[PDB]
C-alpha cells in the first residue's frame, strides 16, 4: 500500500459494446460497484477534476454504495460462484520490508453480490 | 391521432390511468420479495423456531 497510486478495478469479459463491466472505485466517501458498460482508454488517469474513464453507457444492472475500504499490505481475493461474486479483504501492519511476511491472517467476507454474469478477464487502475 | 378528451365526454371515453405489471418465472436469484411476519418472541418455553 505505502505511498500507493493504486486503487481501481475494470473486469469483464468483452471489450467492444459486449455484455457489461465490473468497476470498483475508492475514493474515501462510497466504493461504488458499478456494473454498467462503457467504453474505456489505455490508462485514464483521474482526479487530482478530469473524469474520462467511460465513453458511453447503454444500459445497466447494479448500482452500490457502501463505506470506503480505509508497513502494510492490502489484500484481496475476487472469487465468483454461480452467479454469485464475493471480495474478501484484509489490513495488517508487518515488521518485514521485503516481500509477504511468515504469519497466517484469514480474510473476513465484506460484500456478496448477485449478478450472473460470466468474467474472463479484468485490470488494475492508477 | 390525438385523442379528444373532454370533462363533459362520455364514460367510456373518458381517460383511464391502466398500469400492467410482470414478473419474469425463476430463472435467477430472487430479487424481490416481501415482508412475511412479525412475530414477537418468548423465553423459558418449549416452542417451535423459524
Ligand atoms: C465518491 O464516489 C461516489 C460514487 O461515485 C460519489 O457518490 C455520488 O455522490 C453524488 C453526490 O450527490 C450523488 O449524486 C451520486 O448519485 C453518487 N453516486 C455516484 C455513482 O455518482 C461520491 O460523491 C464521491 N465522493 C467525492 C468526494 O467525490
Ligand atoms: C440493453 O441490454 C441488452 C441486454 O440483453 C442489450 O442487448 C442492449 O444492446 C442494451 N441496450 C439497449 C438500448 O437495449
Ligand atoms: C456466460 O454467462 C452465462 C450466463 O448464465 C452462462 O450461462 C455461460 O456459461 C457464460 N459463459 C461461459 C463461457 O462461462
Amino acid at each position: 500500500e505505502k505511498s500507493n497510486i493504486i486503487r481501481g478495478w475494470i473486469f469483464g469479459t468483452t471489450l467492444d459494446s459486449k455484455t457489461q463491466s465490473l468497476l470498483i472505485v475508492n475514493n474515501a466517501t462510497n466504493v461504488v460497484i458499478k456494473v454498467c458498460e462503457f467504453q474505456f482508454c489505455n490508462d485514464p488517469f483521474l482526479g487530482v477534476s478530469e473524469f474520462r474513464v467511460y465513453s458511453s453507457a447503454n444500459n445497466c444492472t447494479f448500482e452500490y454504495v457502501s463505506q470506503p475500504f480505509l508497513k502494510n499490505l492490502r489484500e484481496f481475493v475476487f472469487k465468483n460462484i454461480d452467479g454469485y461474486f464475493k471480495i474478501y479483504s484484509k489490513h495488517t501492519p508487518i515488521n518485514l520490508v521485503r516481500d509477504l511476511p511468515q504469519g497466517f491472517s484469514a480474510l473476513e467476507p465484506l460484500v456478496d453480490l448477485p449478478i450472473g454474469i460470466n468474467i474472463t478477464r479484468f485490470q488494475t487502475l492508477l | 391521432q390525438s385523442y379528444g378528451f373532454q370533462p363533459t365526454y362520455g364514460v367510456g371515453y373518458q381517460p383511464y390511468r391502466v398500469v400492467v405489471l410482470s414478473f419474469e418465472l425463476l430463472h435467477a436469484p430472487a430479487t424481490v420479495c416481501g415482508p412475511k411476519k412479525s412475530t414477537n418472541l418468548v423465553k423459558n418455553k418449549c416452542v417451535n423456531f423459524n
